């Protein structure tokens, strides 16, 4: 097939990441716009680029999520990496969250010319799923909210080979950009 | 700092220091053996994207033999080894690629230069992804001849 | 004694750490139980396992204690360096402090499967002192408590040589484990 | 000229840092006095040291200037680097600021023996502006103030050639010495 | 983690694969090109400040020809390669060396020995300043004639 | 990034350039010197734990002699200078070996192989302890043998 100089081959691989689901969260997508993290063969979450929003009040009960630790330390630990890794953030409202009886819920609302909350959390995004008009590191995409949810553990990404790369590079950058908010901290 | 983690001691009879991927490792490929000196070959570098995912396979292998799974996962040991195991950087300079438009690094196939007749084998190298496709053969054929130059130049000195 | 090959011999070296009290703080204990960690030649600090509470009340007065800055630098840096590392750290109503007057007292509950506070506390015990029935990287101890302490310098640690080296990778790992509090931080 | 061996010579480079204008900060100071810090090339910093303060007011409204995004991301990141890098910060009635309309401005009292917020402040200033009776990593100078403000681009820094490594290696080290002010974090 | 960042080709005939700088870059000097050899030296070198300086000189090339200026700072992307262009510790080597009070390095002016007849050049490194200004040259005669050893050394150990 | 302090010159007529320890640091031994070769082995590499030793020990004394006591610490200087002196995952490697039951490193026994007719050393390396005690000479001649091969093979090629 591809036979480079007289012996040597173009063998290539495919690695089945499945084999780290024990330790490791992994990232694929199924039609461009599902993106989904699962860890472990029995929890995952999805990542749904959309114009419906499942949320309608500006709260992240993130102090009382912690008092009733009733949740998988996993996605808790998934997400606080995702929200330390979102380049300058300095507009709060746009932020939602639910977290009752465990259920790990966090929608985005991408509202805006550039400098936009929306910029910063598409960077995010594709730096951890990876899969996917907008120039000059400014990004931007027709759909209005991007919803994060818990569920349960399928195949159901066709379009992304599972790897937990998207997971591993974001932990490099949290806290990096990040705002000061107080003079102590 | 940088990686510190040392590959385990694997069972394979033909590579007796080098990491040998199973069957349920390679999707569709059974069982292949790489060498000792592949493997090494990072143990000073730091741009190179199989070796650390072969460094994590082997931290999952130990972490599996030598723990209990429990059925629930335990984070802690990859968010403390992940500098321990792989490059920190890599990644974004792979993420800095393909923001620019450059082929960047899928981190899914990865393609290497089988030595057909004595079974040597290149370190792997990630085959470039652009625009929504795998980039063909012919765009990075000099690539390709740069790595069979270099295997030939490494082992022609390695064996005087 | 120890001649390999002809002429090479197994000399061993033992490194009096104590040189390195003037820069570094060094990590010694007694009879594995009393942990320490001693700054300059002065100043130390206890790390005892015990079934005993010094302190019976859930606060830790930490702008209260920068606001009157009565303390040494060095050991205040060297908890908070011991408290950026706990893997995890999400239960807030363990950890008890006492700083009045400049004394360093902070006292740890290690009441509890795992998934517990005290699984990672002591994780980060041995992180620092190197020393010392769980298993699946969950660590388990008899003891109800843990106690950090102000205390002056003796030779009181005739179990371990004094070492800098817990210290300095503790360093490695702070914040790296953290949980999100706030959107903005 | 300066000739070595037979045939080598010491040719020098003088690198153009201005080059770098459209990417990177670049720091360069006029009279040992005044440093600057130009991002861009429509939009720099003042850094004086001075005994006479611009602000009488011990407040900092960092939250209050994230609400209102009206104001610079370049340079609201250069000052969160800068006070990120504050070796073991702890006072903080010191530091003062002023956001409105966009402007960048902050204040630092240097009021005062050592272990003072004065020296890890002219510290970070040294290790940002590179140009410069203390001892034993202790630092004191005759001006009682330090004001960073908001202005337009000159070439108004003779004494010193403008350079990005100040801001490069500030990002090294910011978050590194923090002091922790609550257990959650 | 280390540096990753690979430097782009550049448009020298004389230099192929090394980082030529054009009249703007180097002040009253026009331009000047270097070679394959001394950039591609700190591929493995953590110690070295001018190699660094040239990396984050191709990085903003990169940045200006592939992107859009907009005419509004994009403090994105050099935050997120600052630790994939340059090494993080050798700025903090620097600066203990100025707080104790031995000559440190400016990061502004560069010392080379630049061979007259074939023009090759060893990688600039950084010229000391101390007490306010800049070292002699007779100050640090012995590090020039180290360098020149080295150069010495390592042509003849490559050309052979 | 990685680390960048470069060590002192030590006042040792037998070894210019490599750091001698002196009585104080070596507990009931009196002095022994190293020489440059074994000091300087670790300016590439991140995989050993007595050079970052060493390294610590020369930046404690250049911060005794060239700055001032006072009586009171300045652990400013450490906290800067920690990933200037010493590798930042190494302890992760032997945290993690400790954790899973392998034997790690002590930090605090080093071991080397003193040649006893030239007086050359290897660089010393963990005695690995395990079990809550030191591991048996015969547990590890092993990698004895090991370091035994390596210094003959590094002797012999910087020879030649
Ligand atoms: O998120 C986010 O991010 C965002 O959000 C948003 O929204 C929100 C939401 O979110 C929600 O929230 C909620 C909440 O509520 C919760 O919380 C909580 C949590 O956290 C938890 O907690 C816990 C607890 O519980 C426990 O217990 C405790 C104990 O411990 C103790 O403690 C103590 C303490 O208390 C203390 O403290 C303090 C200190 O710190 C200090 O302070 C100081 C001061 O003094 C100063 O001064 C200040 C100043 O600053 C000022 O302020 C200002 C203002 O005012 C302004 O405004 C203005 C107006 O007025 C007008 O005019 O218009 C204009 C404007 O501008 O602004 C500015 C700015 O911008 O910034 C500011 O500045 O005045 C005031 C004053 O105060 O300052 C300083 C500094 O800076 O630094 C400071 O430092 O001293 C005092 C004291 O008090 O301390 C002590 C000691 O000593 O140490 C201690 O002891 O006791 C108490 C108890 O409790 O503990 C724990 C631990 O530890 O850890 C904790 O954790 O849990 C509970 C809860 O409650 O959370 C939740 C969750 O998460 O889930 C949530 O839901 O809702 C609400 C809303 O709002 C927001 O908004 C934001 O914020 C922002 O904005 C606003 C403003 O205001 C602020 O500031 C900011 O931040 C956020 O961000
Ligand atoms: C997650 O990965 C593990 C290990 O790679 C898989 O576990 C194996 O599953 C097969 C399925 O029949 C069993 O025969 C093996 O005994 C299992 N091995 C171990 C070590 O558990 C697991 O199947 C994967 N999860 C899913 C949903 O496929
Ligand atoms: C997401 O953001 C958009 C725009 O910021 C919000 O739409 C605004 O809603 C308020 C409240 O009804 C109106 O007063 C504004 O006129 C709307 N602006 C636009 C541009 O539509 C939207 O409400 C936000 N989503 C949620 C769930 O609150
Ligand atoms: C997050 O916390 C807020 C705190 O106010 C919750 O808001 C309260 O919700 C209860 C629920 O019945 C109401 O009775 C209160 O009146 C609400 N507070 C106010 C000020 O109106 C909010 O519900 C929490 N988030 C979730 C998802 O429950
Ligand atoms: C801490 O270490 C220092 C230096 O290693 C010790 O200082 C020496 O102490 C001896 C004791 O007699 C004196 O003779 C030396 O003059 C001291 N040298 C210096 C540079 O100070 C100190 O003794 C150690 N602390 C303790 C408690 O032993
Ligand atoms: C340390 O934790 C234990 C368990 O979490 C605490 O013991 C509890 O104390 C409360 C208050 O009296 C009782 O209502 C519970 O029944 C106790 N539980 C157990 C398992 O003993 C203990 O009080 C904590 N220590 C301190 C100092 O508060
Ligand atoms: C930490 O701060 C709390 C703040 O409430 C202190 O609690 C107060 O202590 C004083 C001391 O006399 C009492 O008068 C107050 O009534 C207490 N507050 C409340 C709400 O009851 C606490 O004492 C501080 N910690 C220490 C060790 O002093
Ligand atoms: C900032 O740097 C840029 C690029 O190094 C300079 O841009 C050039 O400016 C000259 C001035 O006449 C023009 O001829 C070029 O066409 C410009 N090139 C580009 C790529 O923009 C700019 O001048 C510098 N800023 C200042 C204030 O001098
Ligand atoms: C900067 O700090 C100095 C000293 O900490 C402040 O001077 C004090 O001001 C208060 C208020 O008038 C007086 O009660 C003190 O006696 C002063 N002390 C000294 C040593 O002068 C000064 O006010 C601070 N600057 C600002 C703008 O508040
Ligand atoms: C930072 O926030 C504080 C919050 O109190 C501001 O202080 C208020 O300023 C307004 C301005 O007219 C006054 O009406 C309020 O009375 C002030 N608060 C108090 C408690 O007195 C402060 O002005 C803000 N900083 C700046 C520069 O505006
Ligand atoms: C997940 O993997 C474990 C380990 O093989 C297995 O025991 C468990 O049944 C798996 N989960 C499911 C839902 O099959
Ligand atoms: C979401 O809204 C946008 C603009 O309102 C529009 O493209 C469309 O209605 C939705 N997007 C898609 C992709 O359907
Ligand atoms: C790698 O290529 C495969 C080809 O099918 C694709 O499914 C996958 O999404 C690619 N990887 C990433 C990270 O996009
Ligand atoms: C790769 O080759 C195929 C034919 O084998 C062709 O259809 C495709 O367009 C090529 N890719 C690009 C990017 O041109
Ligand atoms: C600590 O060491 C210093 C430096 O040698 C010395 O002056 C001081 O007396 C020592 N402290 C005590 C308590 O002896
Ligand atoms: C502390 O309590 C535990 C359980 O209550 C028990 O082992 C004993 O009473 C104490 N531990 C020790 C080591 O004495
Ligand atoms: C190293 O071995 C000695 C032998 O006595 C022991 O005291 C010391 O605790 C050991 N080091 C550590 C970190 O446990
Ligand atoms: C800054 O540089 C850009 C790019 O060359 C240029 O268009 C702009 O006019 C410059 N700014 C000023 C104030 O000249
Ligand atoms: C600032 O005040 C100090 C002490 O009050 C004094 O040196 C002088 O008045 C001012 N400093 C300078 C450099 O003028
Ligand atoms: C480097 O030397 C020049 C000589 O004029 C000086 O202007 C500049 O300030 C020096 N660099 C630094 C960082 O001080
Ligand atoms: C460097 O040489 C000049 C004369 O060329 C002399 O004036 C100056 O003092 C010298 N520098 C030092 C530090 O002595
Ligand atoms: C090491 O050897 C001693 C005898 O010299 C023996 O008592 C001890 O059990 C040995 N260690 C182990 C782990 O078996």
């Amino acid at each position: 097939t591809s036979l480079y100089k007289g012996v040597y081959e173009l063998q290539t691989l495919e690695l089945n990441m499945e084999t780290l689901n024990m330790t490791m969260p992994l990232s694929c997508t199924k039609n461009n716009s599902h993106h989904y993290i699962m860890v472990g063969n029995e929890t995952g979450l999805e990542l749904t680029l959309t114009n419906t929003s499942i949320i309608n009040h500006k709260f992240c009960n993130l102090s009382d999520a912690h008092k009733k630790n009733l949740y998988d330390h996993a996605l808790m630990s998934i997400i606080s990496t995702f929200h330390l890794s979102i380049p300058n953030f300095n507009q709060y409202e746009a932020m939602s969250c639910d977290f009752n009886g465990g259920k790990i819920s966090v929608q985005y609302n991408l509202s805006h010319h550039c400098g936009t909350v929306a910029n910063g959390v598409l960077q995010t995004f594709m730096r951890m799923a990876w899969g996917g008009r907008g120039n000059w590191d400014c990004i931007m995409t027709s759909y209005q909210y991007l919803i994060i949810q818990n569920t349960t553990w399928e195949d159901h990404c066709q379009f992304s080979r599972p790897s937990p790369i998207g997971y591993l590079g974001l932990l490099s950058q949290r806290t990096r950009d990040i705002y000061i908010s107080r003079r102590l901290l | 700092g940088t990686f510190t983690w040392t590959l385990s001691d694997s069972e394979g009879k033909d590579t007796p220091g080098g990491y040998c991927l199973t069957r349920w490792m390679l999707i569709e490929a059974e069982l292949k053996c790489f060498g000792n000196t592949a493997v090494a070959k990072c143990n000073e570098k730091h741009d190179e994207e199989f070796c650390d995912m072969l460094r994590l396979f082997d931290f999952n292998k130990q972490a599996i033999q030598r723990l209990k799974a429990e059925a629930q996962m335990s984070i802690q040991l990859i968010n403390k080894a992940v500098n321990a195991l792989i490059n920190d950087q890599l990644i974004m300079k792979n993420h800095l690629r393909d923001i620019m438009g450059i082929p960047y690094c899928n981190y899914s196939k990865y393609w290497y230069l089988n030595h057909t007749t004595t079974g040597r084998t290149s370190l792997p190298k990630c085959w470039l992804v652009s625009n929504g496709s795998y980039l063909n053969e012919t765009h990075f054929s000099d690539d390709i001849e740069q790595q069979a130059d270099n295997m030939i130049t490494e082992m022609l000195q390695k064996e005087y």
